[PDB]
């Protein structure tokens, strides 16, 4: 709700004070990364 | 008397020359479940008494499954007769079990973490026993390097088994082989086939006889100690076994390594 305005019941965070007493919004979780890594093998090496 | 020295034995042909046993049986548990009775052992003991062998000394043991019987068999007895169920999908299990229980194997431990290995005779076979055996092997030429598999890695090996309860393996003579097996559950031993064992005979309770006892594909003979009969009910099988007990005793004999005189010959 914005005081002294023509619209109330606003939705979504304002662009003025998006933090309001917090610096980092810590988010802990598990990530799985199945990627196409560029690497041939333990091959591509002199045999000796 | 003198032991451990092979000496000539004198003989003749004009001199006129021409019990206390201990029987044991191994059978799978499905027979016991099907017979629906538990007092049958007393009947078998009485029938053995009728033929002539004393009671009290006869022991019976059961195994949950042919795989359960496969891992570390125990054979301390005088006349071993084992009933092995036949199948059309598990030929190698029966073959390896009969081969292991039919011939004596002088074995040594194998450490595949600090050594290499090679064969030097036609009786050199590798026996793996455990709960989860997966033998992974990469051949090495005379220059000690991998062919078709890199020695540095181990996943690229050419496997010969996968979670097998027991697996007998043979390798090409004259070359080294680097091995990597999960030793935390399964053991690999280097055994040499010294000679035949008559103390154990196997009766294939089933159909098409498929047993081979020789590692070379050239010869696959049918030994006399390998018996085979048809079956629908286990009581018929037991009746046939007890009726022909004399033939089974005649074809078999006392173990050729515990005669109380063959000492210092790898037994007693």
């Amino acid at each position: 709700k914005l005081t002294r305005t023509r619209l109330d019941r606003l939705y979504g965070l304002p662009a003025a004070d998006p933090n309001n007493g917090k610096e980092y919004y810590e988010i802990a979780g598990r990530f799985s990364l199945i990627s196409l890594v560029p690497s041939n093998d333990d091959y591509q090496t002199p045999i000796a | 008397q003198n032991y451990g020295i092979n000496l000539p034995i004198t003989g003749s042909m004009d001199i006129a020359y021409a019990l206390t046993s201990t029987l044991c049986l191994y059978y799978p548990t499905e027979a016991a479940t099907e017979i629906n009775d538990n007092s049958w052992k007393d009947t078998l003991s009485q029938l053995f008494l009728t033929k002539g062998w004393p009671t009290g000394s006869v022991y019976f043991k059961e195994y949950t499954n042919i795989a359960s019987f496969s891992v570390d068999p125990q054979l301390y007895c005088d006349y071993n007769v084992v009933l092995m169920k036949y199948d059309a999908t598990l030929q190698l299990d029966m073959s390896e079990l009969a081969d292991l229980i039919l011939n004596e194997w002088l074995c040594n431990p194998m450490d595949i973490t600090l050594y290499y290995y090679q064969q030097t005779d036609e009786a050199n076979k590798w026996i793996s026993m455990g709960s989860s055996c997966t033998i992974k092997v990469c051949p090495l030429n005379t220059q000690t390097l991998g062919i078709g598999c890199l020695t540095t890695d181990a996943t690229t090996f050419e496997e010969v088994a996968t979670a097998e309860k027991l697996v007998i393996t043979d390798v090409v003579d004259g070359v080294n082989h680097k091995l990597d097996v999960t030793t935390a559950t399964c053991t690999i031993r280097n055994c040499k086939k010294l000679g035949p064992r008559e103390n154990v005979a196997v009766i294939q309770v089933g159909g098409s006889d498929i047993l081979d006892i020789t590692a070379d594909p050239t010869t696959a003979p049918q030994t006399e100690r390998m018996m085979r009969i048809n079956w629908k009910k286990w009581w018929q099988v037991f009746y046939t076994v007890v009726d022909y007990v004399d033939q089974i005793i005649q074809v078999m004999s006392k173990r050729s390594r515990s005669l109380n005189s063959a000492a210092f010959y790898y037994r007693v």
